[PDB]
């Protein structure tokens, strides 16, 4: 199971 | 190089000095703590532009890992980083704002309850902040912490913000406590109970400490109902049960009196099992959470379905697999099993006053059943009195959860005048033993509901035995609050509370304390040290209650009380306590009996020994009475391992006896004998078995109810969990 | 396995030392007579001293009457059943051969396409795998590549599962998903992803590889354009099912498609590269072919060796290490047959090498380094441009004595663009070791003679090369200190390299806290490689809540792969008990 | 799976009878002037009045636009990869017109020759027979000598 | 299996 809230924090 | 996240979208060049300054501020006065290695671990998981509250639970949770018992000051590294994120998450800044200043934003965002602001004028707040001192946020352990902002701080639960820190929690839990009080010594009161709790004297019962501040009246953690032969008293029952459950409190059912299989029809079962699902019905998929203990005597008719309620291996109408049970027994009984002998089961609906008997009178008992086993128009079934006890030994064996009351223990030696307001039952975890009435209909006015008000001291906290005067007055008082400041669900619920103000005070590091005074469980070392503490305990607690009725009035039914005829624990308990004791009494127990029959009780029992799981992880404490499995502990949560070491693992690591290295049940049965003494209550007292210490791997029956005469013998009156060890 | 020997008798004819010196004289056989017997001398030291190792093939056949010494290819199928047929027959003589294969099978339409679709030809793409093998189960090897967005990519991702139908499964090979930056922002960003068949998608599946831009462009559109058929999946959950196949079964791959053609020594506009090899440390142009003997196919194939970095006193032995080992490998291109006229296109067009490392555990462990605290980040990008510099080098002046490879101008390098100029940004945050070489006085040079190889390093992993030089593997941390085999003669035991002196300064696999060290060691490991890395992730149930991994932690994981510009991941390991 | 009609949209475009005859007048379609349309007389009649059957692919697809209609072939196999892999070629071509297969395999030499032998290559050729069916199951079939 | 021998020998 997934927090989609703190992935997106991430930076490519 | 490497970037940062603001708390809302600003970016600025990571500042890895603020890091490192903040880990050296936590580190301060620690032990075998490595900062750099703290460093280490967690800067290999930053990368560019990477969230602020992440370089947080990262640090912290670098240091968690660490927790070692070669390194136990990782605990409170841990602790000290989490604490600090958790000021910035609900004030922006490590320093707290001014308590009045707290609770009135708190009241605008409805999450404190705005009678604080209404029983306090703007100074009283300005002086309870200068009893605060939010240092004493440093000396949680990191579990505690977890625990803290898990299940105890005033936080959004959808968002997931946190609005106090754990200071405020204690002080506003006693300005509720104490809002009633007389205003010279109410800010007096308020100030002494924050101090006992914020340096885990006392212990409180989870519902009180995450509820109590906020704008809720339930606080209920656990409640006893007793249910009639009647369809009206089952569904009655049954509905109480939904009411409970549904504030997750935990349920005493019994249901004893239910009439057997094939009386003048279809029998307790089908019943049962509809008590289970009430005791199911506002949790989880409808399996997880919300628990039950459910009780009926030894000889019911029924007895053998009943004991396999829980195996694996049935039918579906066979089996009521997910409440736990208590098998109620009394001398006779056993004395039947020693004699090697029958015992016969009875219908109680074709018995006349033998139910009754049964825990109030055990010479009528005898009587009454000598007598129904002769006249032979009375539908009976016999049972050898060996294989009845084996099939209840093999399920408690097996399934860990068949428990024992002796109904003569807890009635020959209790704080009620068996002839008026008998014990018949326990609690969910057996420490609770006090009266109840059926119901007729879920608010017949005549019932009685028993429900538990907890607290505990921290044994290993106190400098020594006379702390806990002080201590008993701001226990006592402080739940005596409690009492009037919660709501009734269900009037039968109001009536006990009211009518006889029951509470159950315990302990816990039991076992830290045993340890630091250099004594074992398992060999008699300490069944001393045990008979001078409870008897320390129970005199204050008497004591703070006497002169509380002194202020405002004996209970409403003081009266039914042994105590209210002069009757003390002291002059009630079981012999035998005497041949594994010797410590002379140090109080005046006969001064405190006279001013006990002058005044009386201002609470009609005053001391139970729950167990604890959050209360003594939050104090990093033993639980309750029990010797701890291992030196350190670990749980699970969706934020990695949490570890916990034992306190002062450092200097004590030889004087713990660790549950499993007891050589057998004895001591710890003495120590809890010996403990009942003074208890009102009762005691969730376990046996444990380590199968690789007997022949072939298998405990043998005849050590399982050795075990079980031991217990009564020291006029045990309840038993719990059986552990069984694996591997 | 290496020296020559009867098989059926059992007696072995030769002995080590000949072994070296042998294939150092087929190999060097061509030069002039004034340079030859200097070059031999010098390549055998280097060998029997075990500075350069050599793979299995050329070990145990250069130098005997063989001239097939081939350890993988790489097969790019096309969308119709001449190519399917094409790619099958080459995966045949090619197994046959016991190459491991890597086929690209993406382009091969989905199932309903105006029809029964891609599994049915994977089916056949493994029985051809597994032609020439034991009881038809044992031996022959392959992986292949689909993309991420591939409208049957949710049955392609459990193809490896236990508990499925006859139909649903092709277990015995392994799969590489394609991925590129889009894809990943859509998860990030929580949203959909699109699945596509290719047919049905003009010049998408072409820029997913050459062109970012292009694709982001053709993607949004034909997400718009609703005559196209598509399907919308959760990128959350698509990522999830992927993630959790790789971590059950430790073999679905991925490839980031982007970073394999950003910093790639090839144009991706004239040849890009669209797939790996069996263990994803190649990455070269392929072309599908028409029929196994289309002369306009192009099969890639790997030419390998590798530095013993812990046999090396210090970094600039590696100059003439580097024209030992590149010189020899070049040779060997010249010396050994083709099966396949595809085959023989791309290793004449491209003279394709790639050259890695073993040891390198070892060399950290005895520069006190260790691989989970970035203490090593710095060293290893001295270490690593040391090798790519020497490595150019080599090939530079080979190029000056013998002309660069016939396509050289399809790389990147022909236009003056070196691996330092295009390497992923975000890495200058974890290392800042400068330049300690020339790689201006480099580029000139490349520019005006060219390189003798397209290619010239890949980090491979190893196995056999590495016992025999009692080193650890390739890139690769030692699970413990000392490792066991079975064999018919006993147990045999290896210790680790310097055990007594070194013992505290290894970190052996299971004592890295966790990924992210290693992560970005192959991260900076990857700024001067031209193919790619054989990169692991490992895991350790009992280190997380109730031994389960977290979907979280796998995926980050995966991100933090991405962000520090690592082209492939290969498998995941996970610690048992 | 006579009669023209459209797959998708289901509709039905033609008439037994329309089969027959145009089946007839595209068999016969080369013959001199003065037999043909006597050759396609009589054949119409023979076929609509059953005298003689005709395979399914025939009878659908004869006097439409295909140019395939076969329903079975043999290949024989030789011993050789070469030959291995053109007869699994010549397999998949076939399959995906749903020809019924005729394999002659038996040359192939025995495992331990001087080597994996027989099966392994068979598993292949029945991939191969399996390449344009249902989910790599159902349809097309072989016969394997 | 029990032996009801010893048992009875407990004083309660």
């Amino acid at each position: 199971e997934v927090d989609t809230d703190d992935l997106s924090n991430f930076q490519l | 190089n490497l970037l940062v996240t603001k708390r809302d979208g600003s970016t600025e060049r990571i500042n890895l000095d603020k890091i490192h300054r903040v880990l050296d501020w936590a580190a301060e006065g620690l032990h075998n703590v490595s900062i750099s290695q703290v460093e280490l671990r967690s800067h290999i998981q930053f990368y560019d532009g990477i969230k602020t509250s992440d370089i947080h639970e990262t640090i912290i949770k670098a240091a968690a890992d660490l927790i070692s018992r070669d390194a136990p000051d990782y605990q409170y590294l841990a602790a000290r980083l989490a604490i600090f994120h958790l000021r910035k998450k609900a004030y922006g800044q490590f320093e707290p704002p001014a308590l009045y200043d707290h609770v009135v934003k708190m009241v605008e965002m409805g999450k404190y309850d705005n009678h604080l602001l209404e029983d306090y004028t703007e100074e009283e707040f300005k002086q309870m902040d200068t009893f605060i001192d939010h240092d004493r946020d440093m000396t949680f352990s990191y579990a505690a912490v977890k625990q803290l902002e898990g299940k105890y701080l005033v936080q959004n639960r959808v968002t997931g913000e946190i609005y106090e820190s754990a200071q405020f929690l204690y002080i506003l839990v006693a300005a509720c406590l104490f809002s009633n009080y007389p205003r010279e010594t109410r800010l007096q009161y308020v100030k002494r109970f924050y101090d006992a709790v914020s340096t885990f004297k006392i212990s409180l019962p989870t519902p009180i400490m995450s509820g109590v501040r906020t704008p809720t009246r339930q606080f209920s953690s656990c409640v006893l109902i007793e249910c009639g032969d009647s369809l009206d008293s089952i569904n009655a029952t049954s509905s109480a049960i939904v009411k409970y459950v549904s504030q997750r409190a935990g349920i005493g059912i019994n249901a004893g009196r239910i009439r057997a299989l094939g009386s003048p029809h279809t029998g307790c079962i089908p019943f049962y099992k509809h008590f289970q699902t009430a005791v199911k019905s506002c949790s989880q998929g409808g399996v997880r959470g919300g628990a039950a203990t459910l009780f009926y005597p030894m000889w019911h008719l029924e007895v053998e379905s009943l004991l396999v309620l829980k195996n694996n291996r049935g039918v579906e109408g066979n089996r009521v697999r997910h409440m736990d049970y208590g098998v109620q027994i009394n001398k006779l009984m056993y004395t039947r099993l020693l004699k090697g002998e029958d015992i016969t089961l009875f219908s109680p609906s074709d018995v006349p006053g033998l139910y009754d008997a049964f825990f109030a009178d055990q010479e009528e008992f005898e009587r009454l059943y000598t007598k129904y086993e002769k006249d032979d128009s009375i539908r009976k079934q016999r049972v050898k009195a060996v294989e009845l006890f084996s099939l209840m030994m093999q399920e408690r064996a097996s399934t860990g959860r068949i428990y024992i009351q002796n109904v003569d223990h807890c009635n020959t030696h209790s704080p009620f005048d068996p002839a008026i307001a008998p014990v018949r039952q326990s609690n969910l975890c057996l420490e609770i033993a006090l009266p109840t009435k059926p119901l007729n209909d879920v608010n017949d006015e005549n019932g009685e509901i028993a429900l538990c008000t907890l607290s505990a001291f921290n044994l290993g906290a106190i400098n020594n035995l006379d702390e806990l005067e002080e201590l008993a007055i701001l226990a006592v008082r402080a739940l005596d609050a409690l009492l009037d400041y919660q709501d009734y669900p269900i009037p039968a619920a109001k009536r006990g509370a009211m009518g006889r103000r029951t509470l159950g005070i315990g302990v816990i590091n039991f076992a830290y304390y045993l340890a630091k005074h250099g004594k074992r469980y398992s060999d008699g070392s300490a069944n001393n040290l045990t008979h001078k503490t409870f008897e320390a305990i129970q005199y204050y607690l008497l004591k703070a209650s006497n002169e509380l009725a002194k202020e405002q009035g004996a209970c409403p039914w003081f009266n039914e009380t042994t105590y209210a005829k002069g009757i003390l624990p002291i002059d009630t308990y079981k012999k035998d306590l005497d041949t594994i004791a010797n410590e002379p009494l140090h109080y005046d127990w006969e001064a405190l009996r006279e001013s006990i029959k002058t005044h009386g009780l201002r609470n009609s029992t005053l001391s139970a020994l729950m167990p604890s799981e959050t209360s003594s992880q939050i104090s990093n404490a033993t639980n309750g009475i029990e010797p701890p499995r291992g030196y350190v502990s670990i749980k699970a949560s969706k934020d990695g391992i949490l570890r916990q070491v034992v306190p002062d693992y450092e200097h004590l690591h030889d004087a713990y006896e660790l549950l499993w290295e007891m050589p057998g049940n004895d001591g710890y049965l003495q120590l809890v004998g010996i403990m009942q003494k003074f208890i009102d209550q009762s005691i969730s007292a376990n046996t444990n078995y380590d199968p690789s210490r007997f022949p072939s791997g298998k405990v043998p029956m005849q050590q399982l109810l050795k075990d079980l005469l031991t217990a009564y013998k020291f006029g045990v009156k309840t038993l719990y969990f059986q552990n069984t060890r694996d591997g």
